RNA sequence: AGGACCGAACCGACUAAUGUUGAAAAAUUAGCGGAUGACUUGUGGCUGGGGGUGAAAGGCCAAUCAAACCGGGAGAUAGCU
RNA sequence: GCUCGCCGGAAGACCAAGGGUUCCUGUCCAACGUUAAUCGGGGCAGGGUGAGUCGACCCCUAAGGCGAGGCCGAAAGGCGUAGUCGAUGGGAAACAGGUUAAUAUUCCUGUACUUGGUGUUACUGCGAAGGGGGGACGGAGAAGGCUAUGUUGGCCGGGCGACGGUUGUCCCGGUUUAAGCGUGUAGGCUGGUUUUCCAGGCAAAUCCGGAAAAUCAAGGCUGAGGCGUGAUGACGAGGCACUACGGUGCUGAAGCAACAAAUGCCCUGCUUCCAGGAAAAGCCUCUAAGCAUCAGGUAACAUCAAAUCGUACCCCAAACCGACACAGGUGGUCAGGUAGAGAAUACCAAGGCGCUUGAGAGAACUCGGGUGAAGGAACUAGGCAAAAUGGUGCCGUAACUUCGGGAGAAGGCACGCUGAUAUGUAGGUGAGGUCCCUCGCGGAUGGAGCUGAAAUCAGUCGAAGAUACCAGCUGGCUGCAACUGUUUAUUAAAAACACAGCACUGUGCAAACACGAAAGUGGACGUAUACGGUGUGACGCCUGCCCGGUGCCGGAAGGUUAAUU
């Protein structure tokens, strides 16, 4: 049974990284947001 | 070259392969070979929006020359290639300079027919010269609708546009559609009728073929649902309403163009 | 070339072990802790300056820091380097 | 030669039993179908919610689908319990 | 430690992905481990990952992303040019042995190689962002030449048997060696060479393309493997002294040939087919500006540089994805023996395991199997399940048919072993020798040796010879769908969907149409033998009648009729 988490690195951060969150208004947003409410990883990035 | 394939398996009964054996059976001229990535038929927004378009055979756009702009020099055929863009087969001639071009070969131009274009070119089938200069009912192709843009009608395969008249500045043509357009004089038209007039003498035979050449299978909109077509369906085969497109135009035979800016050249209408 | 400055900071410590002493009896190698931005050529000035014995080659790894515990709290050592250095001829201590 | 034939890998999933607080939130076991193709597969890419994609089942879109999920309007409104 | 059992196209061995210290050592057993635990992927501490040549980084681009300006959009934004990123692809170079508890193409030993830089000398037309070539490419198929590898012999070392026999025609083991460099062979492609001359390759070009002569055709390119060297070495069965009893040192024989043989190599080949099969750089070459002492270039030579990051360990799994030490999922690499067509299957090798609760008993019942008197579908919704068929060769095979099929139809016979044919044949492989020879990776002949079906005849054993595993049940009539495909991931694989074919209809290109406040993009670098939509759904015979209604197409007289006035 292949399940819906398959761990790739690579696409990872160019979905969910640091720069793919800067890249738009939107996800800078998220950056802001997580800034907010204090959490220590901001992103999945590394 | 319409032929049959014995029937030795279900797929192969009813192909019927049109086989020119004339087509050089080697690579492609590569100097005027580019690049044709498939789309899926999907625009620069990733959406489909031209249905059934999808896989296929990995093709190398050749640059065939639709102007016809080399006036003077004489051109030899050197061999009729076959181009996977276009029903027709394109010819890769040899100039008195050293420069090979593509063209769309015209009917019988075999190997070593020697073409020209310009208005000092001869009346001979695949030379091009501007349809003032071309005599009234002679059978043209790759016909220009301005003057020095290239040729884009009857260019697919056996196609021809007749010169029904000359007019001064427009002469009329009568398009392979049937349709009577008027266009300038000064457009350029290679003599002759499209080669490979038994492209559409040949039968695919099966599903694979249709999916070699890139189409994807065409679901009707009578078998999907309310939500995915105007179509969409009752219990059982159920209709009950005119033919519509999946976006609810109609379909046979509501007329959909809408220019106004081109209607002065067209003089009849297709019938 | 190199400062003496920036020699005198890319060798942290020498390094104890058991493979460390096997290298510096049988291969003439002197394993040592360097500087994490040291690099080869650095590691190699640095060496023959403050030692006073010529260097043939130096290898480099860089050694992760193992994720120890407090008993309580999940806390991770810092990385640190190795360099492999192997003396011509050069005695040491 | 072939969307040809038999048949491992491989890709599926027709039947039976088992299991149904499972070994498993879809499997196991014995059989079964395709197996040079409209095939299958690795990596990356692309299409986003009345939107997508769909050889079309309202299928699928992260164990979620006749309108995903998350946060918000929000303590919606419940002559009902 | 000895038996035993299990896997062995795996349950072994390498990786990539992912994980992240799980690696190895010492130590502890509270918790974690479905039981105990002295043990552990657990706790704790310490140690372990060494590279110019492997990978990344790097140079180069694909899909695609972002995108100076730009175009467009209430804003936020969208698109896209010049560009610039982006691998899953292209681009320089290392192999054999040895070694640690834990890394090794990385350390060590031996022998190599690459690309830059600087300097010397000789010599010289050098020079892009341009031009050309090249890189550079499909599916299938059919060979032949080969190697990995296996087998056999020979050779060398050892052996002489717990129970009848076994100094031999016996038994066991070994019989291995690379990159590199040198040669240049089976094979593949190609005529070659010189000269003159021009609308092309934006300009230019000695380059490419073309055109024309001249003369020669044997030169070029490419290419496995082999041989030579590397290698007086390494490694090596196995011995001998000492033993932290684990070892440790040290020494060390043969190291050949024959045959068989890949899915690997020659092969980016070759033949053929239609569905017509990346790009860019490295690379080679050509010129455009200066300058012609320079600088650049070229060849040899000397010396210098090749950084940084990864490297443990798991990796079909107790380390990844599944909450679990979960019967699941997970791409690539290697591919031994016997039997076999085989990567099936059975049994083994190398290697790895016995699945982290056991001990008894031997009730019903459940599960998974074996067998069954007589009967033989009577069972049941239904032959569900089970049983049966099952290999090869050969003989033989109906209706119907689209002439392919149906068909493996149906049905039936032979099959083990042994001997002879023929102390192993036909076939294959081929040494020596002999001759030729432009004296070689050469040719002719010839056959040693090696391997080796099938068949026939005769005999022989069993109840049975395709003896296990493995391995169609068959026939008849009919519905639906032509067919291979596709689908409700997880109760529906079907008559549903798709399908080739057919038809209607739209659409003349700035096409219809689609996604887009728009720009723009797909359609399509297509052009009516085209594309879109719709219906039907191979093929054969065909497809009647109705336009009153609704829709569509056409026509507009006239009636009606908005903004406006
Ligand atoms: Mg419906
Ligand atoms: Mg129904
Ligand atoms: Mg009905
Ligand atoms: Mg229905
Ligand atoms: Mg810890
Ligand atoms: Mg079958
Ligand atoms: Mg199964
Ligand atoms: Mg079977
Ligand atoms: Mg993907
Ligand atoms: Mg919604
Ligand atoms: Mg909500
Ligand atoms: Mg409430
Ligand atoms: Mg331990
Ligand atoms: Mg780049
Ligand atoms: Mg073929
Ligand atoms: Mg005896
Ligand atoms: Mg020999
Ligand atoms: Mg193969
Ligand atoms: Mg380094
Ligand atoms: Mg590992
Ligand atoms: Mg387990
Ligand atoms: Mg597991
Ligand atoms: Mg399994
Ligand atoms: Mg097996
Ligand atoms: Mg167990
Ligand atoms: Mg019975
Ligand atoms: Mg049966
Ligand atoms: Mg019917
Ligand atoms: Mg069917
Ligand atoms: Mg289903
Ligand atoms: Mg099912
Ligand atoms: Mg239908
Ligand atoms: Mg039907
Ligand atoms: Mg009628």
């Amino acid at each position: 049974m292949k399940r819906t988490f398959q761990p790739s690195v690579l696409k990872r951060n160019r979905s969910h990284g640091f720069r793919a969150r800067m890249a738009t208004k939107n996800g800078r947003q998220v950056l802001a947001r997580r800034r907010a409410k204090g959490r220590a990883r901001l992103t999945v990035s590394k | 070259a319409v032929v049959k394939c014995k029937p030795t398996s279900p797929g192969r009964r009813h192909v019927v392969k049109v086989v020119n054996p004339e087509l050089h059976k080697g690579k492609p001229f590569a100097p005027l070979l580019e690049k044709n990535s498939k789309s899926g038929g999907r625009n620069n927004n990733g959406r489909i929006t031209t249905r059934h378009i999808g896989g296929g055979h990995k093709q190398a756009y050749r640059i065939v020359d639709f102007k016809r702009n080399k006036d003077g020099i004489p051109a030899v055929v050197e061999r009729l290639e076959y181009d996977p863009n276009r029903s027709a087969n394109i010819a890769l001639v040899l100039y008195k300079d050293g420069e090979r071009r593509y063209i769309l070969a015209p009917k019988g131009l075999k190997a070593g027919d020697q073409i020209q274009s310009g208005v000092d070119a001869a009346i001979k089938p695949g030379n091009t010269l501007p349809m003032r200069n071309i005599p009234v009912g002679s059978t043209v192709h790759n016909v220009e609708m301005k003057p020095g843009k290239g040729g884009q009608l009857a260019r697919s395969a056996g196609t021809y546009v007749q010169i029904v008249a000359r007019d001064g500045a427009y002469v009329t043509l009568r398009l392979r559609s049937g349709e009577m357009r008027k266009v300038e004089a000064d457009c350029r038209a290679t003599l002759g009728e499209v080669g490979n007039a038994e492209h559409m003498l040949r039968v695919l035979g099966k599903a694979g073929a249709a999916r070699w050449r890139g189409v994807r299978p065409t679901v009707r909109g009578t078998a999907m649902n309310p939500v995915d077509h105007p179509h969409g369906g009752g219990e059982g085969r159920n209709f009950g309403k005119h033919p519509v497109t999946p976006w609810g135009v109609q379909t046979k035979g509501k007329k959909t163009r809408s220019n106004k800016r081109t209607d002065k050249f067209i003089v009849r209408r297709r019938s | 070339m190199i400062r003496e400055e920036r020699l005198l900071k890319v060798l942290r410590a020498p390094h104890v072990s058991e493979k460390a002493s096997t290298a510096m009896e049988k291969s003439n190698t002197i394993v040592l802790k360097v500087a994490k931005d040291a690099t080869k050529a650095e590691i190699k000035a640095a060496v023959q300056k403050l030692f006073e014995v010529e260097v043939e080659v130096v290898n480099t790894l860089v050694v992760k820091g193992k994720v120890k515990r407090h008993g309580q709290r999940i806390g991770r050592r810092s990385d640190w380097k190795k360099a492999y250095v192997t003396l011509k001829e050069g005695q040491n201590l």
